[PDB]
């Protein structure tokens, strides 16, 4: 418990952990060698270059004003009142407080110093708390807060193409709100977690065991993002050392590249990729630091309790347990390392002096050795205006790459940098190597990877799916997608479940592909129709044979009407033609009917043995009737059937799906009633003709009966189609035909 | 000079009360406030020497008192609040417990200062949002209400009265932002939205406000008005609208309160306006003791001298700063008076509780509880007081009691403002806001059931229960209706449900149980007539065969075929038969069964004409009577059969103003009827052609020239009756009309015919 003083024209406070925590009666235990000692020479040594140095602040000497705060908040705490007490052992102002190294820490000295307008800078307080200005108004940084490891590793998994992710954490304020920041640029950038989960400080095995097998559960995820300290690091590893498996580890600063975390469990944390803070090593502290003695150094007087500790002898009143230190002993590199957050601290020191000589120079406009007016304080403009906007090298860089620029944010965040490292095997030795860095912009390097890129873990969820043959639908979470197959006779749909065309049409790859494809009544005649149609082609020569001799003949009309009948009934088989058509559709209908009626009625005479002209008007009323139907709308464009339920790549229309409706009804109508009339009148007769003439009148009678009532279940049942519609005509049309010329032509033939 | 007011005693009560004014820049503690500052601390001054004498709080441990002040002002209030914790961070005296700065800025500095230090903070008069956020100001409590327990007295004064459609009135800075987002959040559940959330800034020009006046009457359905003004932006604004003759139900929040001042120069247009004050009662005991003391009596008060010196012009040098009574002077109560004392009696409550659970040995404090802490005190005792408070009248019940963030518990004193019939213009008290809501609504004249008052709803609903289309977004205040189509049912309040088209929906506009039809309708044209003439047909037919009886024993009977005529009178007799019963109600087996037996009464009719004419024409007997009896099977097994498979009887007209159909099974009867009338046709066409070449001998009393004109009689009637059947059939009331005419007709034809023979007979 003491304080380094030193007189000057402007002081700037100081706050570190220079001891311990402890418990008991005593506050504070043993000293901190490196986070307090180290750090404490760090400051000193920066304010000692700026006094040296004439190019900022050259009539202003910088003083020093140090309190320890022993890792403790209530103590801490009391120990800001001295910067503020003398705002109101001579009090004396301070122009500002250079210190923090815990985030608690820094919370409590942040809420007293704010009050008090007074600017503080902390070396390396990263907590997210911090980053609130309207919490804490007066609060800078030159290490980057929690919320940018988020945001680093949310774009290494989508550079990486890794959606389907696990997230741990742990107990605590850098567990809670480290997870909850990766969240929210997970949401942006399109990744989805997976069994996400905390882990206490009850250091159990049991419950670190339960949370390894709570990933095996889910496989989907091979890759586990780590927001969790380094002192429960090892655990997990340890833990998953039992019943080991593959996973990939996207770990934060708690794991860093320290080699403590891996402890003969080196083969389960394999591929593991690290982040820590960018930090170069400092040349000129490291040769100013081995040249402290306890002889000299009178003005630090933790640095005697700090020998004393480090090297286990006593100077002053050595017992006879503890050795007396040797003389000529000075620190050297053999056992010495550079603190990973010296850079920090001495980049706080100069934002102060920086800031103070912006404000020294144009407050106090050509004025040098001290300052006019810079007695009282005032934080808005130092800090608000002064301190926020700067922009100067990094002091003592070893390289002057320029990249490393000392800045703060709109929130007084430092520059976030950051350092990608990769776990791997070289020649059979595990080791840490970089293998990118984070600026703003991810930048990785494939080829630093050794021994990973094999496999290239991937671990995503939801692969996509192929809207040609299977939509989508949405499943519980937003982010993954399934595949679900939809019918194969509609267009592609984007997203949505796919939607029908509707009847006739054929999808392709394209969205919209599908399409009117129709068929013109598929040609099935020449398997099907083609032999009824040269067996009524062969009718047709035998009528025209038959028409042939009748001409020669001069009276050795009634046969040349029934012949003109039996010629009609040919050409109606080839009426129907692959082509569509309104109008041979419904010609085709009206003469197949006419000319059945025409040749039905011509034995009507006959039976009843002046009768021409009777006859000729007799034809002309059914020709009406057939014509009738083309006076009305009946008849229309042919269309395609509405085949919506049968799977029919192409649909066929040749029947214009009003002529063969209503046609067919009207001929069986017309049909009936003179097979009806016929066969009355020919058992009524008693044979007013020859006697074979008689039995040919009369077995040509049945014929037609016969042939049409056992045609009348085909029409009914003929699902009219490409090849059973024209099949059924053309065999229907062939037996009228052949069996009137049968009973015909035959007589005629023997006599 | 800076001064403390200081008194020796074991516990030590803190002190920020505002005796200086804070002024202008160039004074920063001029003149000296004695409403705010000096008679708040003679009231804590006061409470002290109360509870010191006491012998039931705390009996034994004295209290003493550090009070400073704070000027008004946020950084000189931190300073010297900063001398409270110089001798607790480890002659000076250790300090626990403050009574807060009676102000927002104070209050919130001194609260932030002393959380870290570790010192309970209990505010007399501070109404803020921010100092109830416990996550920045964990150890600040207050007696009086926060600035949202008004929000909600006004919103549950709005829901009592239905008011739901407002328009509020904003301030500038603080109380006139955070209440407003408070007001409407706390609307949000109780169905009430905003219309027009203007806000007026600090200086907001004359002619502007006449603007905002002029913005506030653009809504016309808007008659109540909510405001968030602070008094003297209120008095302006309510000039304004007196200038330009706008007159709301003005309802206001603790800015306005009961001031005469508010109001004065602006009667008229504030009447009927209601307003909420802090509910508070005067203390005798204080008034007698402020009024028992003058400059040379009170030392411990070093400010003491300042008030005498603003409050009288004299002087201290040699003046009437020693002749003035101060007896019988006006003198009022501040209102937030009673709140210092509270607070001083909580805090001795705390610090009793304590030494009683932390020294139960002696009445003595006792030496364990030296290390003071805050936290403890404030998690336990500070916050668990529950104790009547102190002076409080005889008749009322006060009860000084901590909720979870600190706040204590709200009390608010509703006012309006009347017409007095002799008197001048003044406020009254209508209700009070403790714990449940209760005014006087007879009490208020002009916001009374019979004085026209004003729901200002904005969305009046006089739709009746049946016609409620209220289907749009707009806000979720209120909703317009619109009465719903006669074709649709309401069904659901906020949707019509057009369940069906066709029935009308009753008054209940559930009863989706569709309309019937009746096909019973008797009237002089469509029934008078169709039923006679089908009644007399079958009654012909008697009449008939009363003459064939008489005449069968005769020898011109004899030549005639007996068994045609008997098959002849029988199917007149059926076909008439169907026709008059066709109609009654229609049921399974009732319309479908009639119209079945009229198709083969209609074929017995075609089958005897045709076993009439074949002997004619001819010219066995049994075989003609056989063939025929078979072709009237067939026939009648052919329809049989179809109506099991392919006769379904269902129809109904319900989009196009029409109802269901006085129908059962005989509805798709057309298409099954097709078969009977094809065969009928077929056989009456056959019947005609064989009757052509028949009738060449005329035999039997020339008998032959009747059959001849029944064939050109029944094909004839047949043939024009057609287009009428298949045109009638699209309606069904045309096509039964139809129906029962060509029966009768088909049935009068054959009926004519067979009367000429029977003259014959007869004659
Ligand atoms: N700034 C640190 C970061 C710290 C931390 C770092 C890594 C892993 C866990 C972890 O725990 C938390 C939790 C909340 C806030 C900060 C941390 C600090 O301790 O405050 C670190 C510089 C201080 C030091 O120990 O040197
Ligand atoms: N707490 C009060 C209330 C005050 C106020 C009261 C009425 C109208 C306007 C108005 O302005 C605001 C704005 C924000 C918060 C509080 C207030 C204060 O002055 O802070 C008042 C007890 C203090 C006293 O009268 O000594
Ligand atoms: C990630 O996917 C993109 C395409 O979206 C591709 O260009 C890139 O090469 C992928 N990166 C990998 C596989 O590492
Ligand atoms: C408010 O509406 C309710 C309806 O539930 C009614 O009972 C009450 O009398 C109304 N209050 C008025 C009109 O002041």
């Amino acid at each position: 418990r003491r304080e380094i003083k030193i007189e000057g024209d402007l002081v700037l406070g100081g706050l570190f952990p220079i001891n311990e925590k402890g418990t008991g009666t005593e506050e504070c235990g043993r000293i901190n060698e490196d986070r307090g000692i180290q750090r404490l020479e760090a400051m000193l040594f920066a304010i000692d270059e700026i006094n040296k140095d004439d190019y900022l602040l050259p009539g202003v000497k910088l003083g020093v004003h140090i309190l320890d705060t022993c890792s403790r908040d209530t103590y801490a705490l009391e120990q800001s009142l001295e910067f503020v007490r003398a705002s109101l052992n001579i009090p004396l102002l301070i122009a500002g407080v250079i210190g923090g190294s815990y985030s608690s820490v820094s919370i409590q000295v942040a809420n007293l110093l704010r009050l008090f307008q007074i600017p503080q800078i902390s070396y390396a307080s990263t907590s997210a708390k911090l980053s609130d200005k309207s919490r804490y108004d007066y609060f800078a940084r030159t290490v980057p807060p929690d919320f940018y490891q988020a945001k680093a590793m949310a774009e290494i998994l989508r550079f990486f193409n890794w959606t389907y992710v696990s997230t741990v954490a742990s107990e605590g304020d850098y567990g809670e709100t480290g997870i909850e920041a990766f969240e929210q640029e997970a949401r942006l950038r399109n990744i989805c977690i997976a069994t996400a989960e905390k882990v206490g400080r009850s250091n159990i095995r049991k419950s670190y065991d339960s949370v390894i097998r709570e990933l095996l559960q889910k496989p989907n995820a091979r890759v586990v993002v780590l927001f969790m300290r380094s002192d429960d690091s090892r655990e997990l590893i340890a833990a998953a050392s039992r019943a080991n498996a593959s996973f990939t580890w996207v770990a934060s600063d708690g794991w860093g590249a320290q080699e403590s975390i891996i402890k003969g469990s080196e083969h389960v944390a394999y591929g593991a990729i690290t982040l820590e803070l960018a930090s170069q090593p400092v040349r000129q502290f490291d040769r100013y630091f081995q040249s402290l003695n306890p002889y000299n150094n009178h003005r630090n007087p933790w640095f005697r309790d700090f020998w004393e500790q480090k090297f286990q002898c006593s100077l002053q009143n050595k017992r006879n347990h503890r050795r007396v230190c040797d003389k000529h002993l000075a620190i050297d590199s053999s056992n010495y390392e550079q603190e990973s957050k010296i850079m920090f601290v001495v980049n706080a020191v100069y934002a102060m002096a920086h800031a103070l000589h912006k404000m020294q120079r144009t407050l106090c406009p050509n004025t040098t050795k001290l300052c006019d007016a810079m007695k009282i304080l005032d934080g808005k403009k130092l800090y608000k205006d002064y301190l926020l906007k700067i922009n100067f090298t990094a002091p003592f860089n070893p390289n002057k790459d320029a990249d490393s620029i000392v800045k703060f944010d709109t929130f007084g965040d430092g520059m976030g940098r950051y350092n990608v490292f990769n776990f791997q095997n070289v020649g059979g030795k595990y080791s840490y190597l970089k293998v990118g860095h984070w600026a703003e912009t991810l930048s990785l390097d494939v080829n630093s990877i050794h021994w990973s890129r094999n496999s290239v873990p991937t671990s995503q969820c939801s692969d996509p799916c192929a809207p040609n043959e299977m939509k989508n639908m949405q499943p519980g979470d937003v982010c993954c997608w399934i595949c679900i197959p939809c019918e194969p006779y509609e267009y592609l749909a984007d997203e949505f479940t796919c939607m029908d065309c509707g009847s006739g049409q054929w999808p392709t790859a394209d969205l919209t592909g599908c399409y009117d494809l129709p068929e013109d009544y598929i040609r099935w005649e020449d398997a099907w129709a083609i032999g009824p149609v040269t067996i009524a082609c062969l009718g047709f020569m035998c009528t025209c044979m038959v028409v042939t001799v009748f001409i020669k003949h001069n009276n050795t009309e009634l046969c040349y009407i029934l012949l003109f009948g039996v010629g009609l009934s040919y050409c109606m088989t080839f009426f129907f033609i692959a082509k569509p058509s309104p109008v041979i559709c419904a010609l085709r209908r009206l003469g197949l009917g006419s000319s059945f009626a025409i040749c039905y009625s011509a034995l009507l005479t006959k039976t009843n043995c002046s009768p021409s002209s009777q006859v000729f008007i007799c034809l002309g009323l059914i020709l009406v009737q057939i014509v009738m139907v083309s006076v009305w709308l009946i008849l229309e464009a042919p269309g395609t059937r509405r085949y919506t339920l049968a799977e029919k790549r192409e649909t066929v229309i040749l029947k214009c799906n009003v002529k063969d409706s209503s046609m067919l009804i009207s001929l069986t109508y017309d049909v009936i009633l003179v097979i009806l009339c016929t066969v009355y009148a020919f058992k009524t007769r008693k044979c007013p003709e020859n006697f074979n003439e008689a039995k040919f009148i009369g077995f040509t009678m049945y014929t037609t009966c016969i042939i049409w009532l056992a045609f009348l279940p085909i029409f009914y049942v003929t699902s009219s189609d490409y090849r059973v519609q024209t099949t059924t005509m053309c065999i229907s049309v062939s037996l009228s035909g052949f069996v009137v010329l049968g009973c015909l032509f035959a007589p005629k033939v023997h006599i | 000079a800076k001064k403390v007011l200081t008194l020796e005693g074991d516990l030590v009560l803190g002190g920020l009360f505002p005796v200086h004014q804070k002024g202008g820049p160039a004074e920063d503690c001029g003149p000296v406030n004695e409403h705010r500052g000096i008679q708040r601390l003679e009231a804590m001054l006061f409470a002290l020497d109360r509870i010191n004498r006491d012998p039931h709080l705390l009996p034994g441990v004295r209290l003493g008192a550090h009070i400073l002040d704070s000027c008004s002002k946020d950084t000189h209030a931190l300073e010297q609040a900063l001398d409270f914790v110089r001798a607790s961070l480890s002659a000076p005296t250790a300090i626990t417990g403050v009574i807060g700065g009676s102000y927002s800025d104070v209050s919130i500095q001194v609260a932030n200062l002393l959380r870290l230090f570790q010192i309970p903070q209990i505010s007399y008069a501070s109404t803020s949002a921010k100092l109830s956020d416990k996550s920045r100001y964990d150890y600040f409590a207050r007696t009086v209400p926060p600035d949202f327990f008004q929000a909600k007295a006004m919103a549950e004064i709005l829901r009592f009265f239905n008011w739901t459609y407002v328009s509020t009135v904003a301030s500038e800075g603080d109380y006139g932002e955070t209440g407003i987002e408070a007001f409407e959040l706390e609307a949000r559940a109780r169905n009430i939205c905003v219309a027009t959330s203007e806000k007026v800034g600090r200086a907001m020009s004359r002619a502007a406000f006449e603007g905002v006046v002029r913005a506030l009457l653009q809504k016309p359905s808007a008659r109540v008005a909510v405001l968030f003004t602070r008094s003297e932006d209120a008095r302006e604004l309510l000039a304004a609208s007196q200038r330009l003759n706008a007159s709301f139900t003005w309802v206001a929040s603790d800015g306005w309160g009961a001031l005469e001042s508010v109001v004065a120069g602006s009667e008229g247009a504030a009447e009927g306006a209601i307003t909420i004050e802090l509910a508070s009662y005067p203390i005798s005991d204080f008034a007698s003791y402020f009024q028992s003391l003058d400059p040379w009596n009170n030392s411990r008060n070093p400010w003491f001298r300042e008030f005498w010196e603003q409050r009288f012009r004299c002087s201290f040098r040699q003046r009437d700063c020693a002749a003035h009574s101060l007896r019988a002077v006006p003198f009022e109560q501040e209102s937030k008076i009673m709140f210092v004392v509270n607070a001083v009696y909580a805090m001795a409550h705390a610090l009793h509780n304590m030494h009683r659970a932390l020294c139960p040995n002696t009445t003595r404090l006792c030496d364990a509880m030296r290390p003071v802490n805050g936290r403890r005190l404030y998690k336990d005792f500070v916050l668990n007081v529950k104790f009547d408070a102190p002076f409080r009248p005889a008749d009322t019940h006060n009860e000084v009691r901590f909720d979870r963030f600190g706040d204590g518990i709200g009390r608010y004193n509703i006012f309006t403002y009347l017409r007095a019939g002799s008197g001048r213009y003044r406020y009254q008290k209508v209700g009070y806001w403790a714990e449940g809501l209760t005014l006087d609504t007879s009490l208020i004249p002009w916001a009374s059931p019979s004085a026209g008052p004003l729901p200002a709803s904005r969305c009046s609903e006089p739709c009746l229960q049946n016609e409620v289309k209220s289907v749009q977004p707009g806000e979720v205040c209120c909703w317009l209706c619109i009465p719903c189509q006669p074709y649709e049912y309401r069904l659901d309040e906020f949707t019509c449900a057009d369940c069906g088209l066709g029935y009308w929906p009753n008054a209940s506009l559930t009863g989706c149980f569709a309309l019937p039809q009746e096909y019973i309708r008797w009237g002089d044209a469509w029934a008078v007539g169709p039923v006679t003439i089908a009644c007399l047909g079958a009654l012909a037919t008697l009449f008939v065969l009363g003459v064939f009886v008489r005449h069968n024993a005769t020898p011109v009977v004899k030549a005639s075929g007996r068994e045609l005529c008997y098959i002849l009178l029988g199917g007149v007799f059926l076909c008439y038969c169907m026709t008059f019963i066709f109609i009654a109600k229609p049921s399974t087996a009732v319309c479908t069964l009639r119209r079945l037996g009229l198709g083969t009464a209609f074929s017995v009719c075609y089958s005897a004409l045709l076993t009439k004419t074949n002997r004619i024409a001819r010219i066995s007997p049994a075989s003609q009577v056989a063939i025929c009896l078979a072709l009237i099977s067939g026939q009648l097994l052919i329809v049989v059969a179809w109506l099991v498979v392919e006769a379904p009887g269902t129809g109904k007209e319900t989009a196009p103003e029409r109802r269901e159909v006085v129908t059962l099974r005989c509805n798709h009867r057309d298409a099954s009827m097709l078969g009977s009338l094809a065969y009928n046709v077929l056989l009456i066409a056959l019947c005609t052609l064989y009757a052509f070449k028949t009738r060449k001998c005329p035999e039997n009393f020339n008998e032959a020239k009747f059959i001849g004109f029944t064939m050109y009689t029944t094909c004839i009637i047949w043939l024009a009756f057609l287009p009428i059947f298949y045109v009638t059939s699209s309606d069904y009331r045309v096509q039964t009309t139809t129906m029962c005419v060509s029966v009768s007709l088909s049935g009068s034809v054959v009926l004519g015919c067979l009367f000429a023979p029977k003259l014959h007979i007869i004659l």
